């Protein structure tokens, strides 16, 4: 049914464009990623990976 | 008319089947927090007043 919208409706009523964003962070194959520069691989040394 | 805040108005309810779903339309909502009792299963509860 409908659901019109009115500039003079007050606060509340408004429309309310909304972007939910979903991640699935479990620990699987990762692609999206954020800006971290990578740097060389290191082995046989202790380091923060 | 509501009443000032220094004597506030207090409503008895009564014996009814109060659907707290039509009130949306009622009022603008800016802020609908709610205590221990959540508005979301409230349809399903049954007060002694």
């Amino acid at each position: 049914q409908s659901y019109g919208f009115r500039p003079t409706y007050g606060v509340g009523h408004q429309p309310y464009r909304v972007v939910v964003l979903s991640f699935e962070l479990l620990h699987a194959p990762a692609t999206v990623c954020g800006p971290k520069k990578s740097t060389n691989l290191v082995k046989n040394k202790c380091v923060n990976f | 008319r509501f009443a000032s805040v220094y004597a506030w108005n207090r409503t008895r309810i009564s014996n009814c089947v109060a659907d707290y779903s039509v009130l949306y339309n009622f009022a603008p909502f800016f802020a609908f927090k709610c205590y221990g009792v959540s508005p979301t299963k409230l349809n399903d509860l049954c007060f002694t007043n």
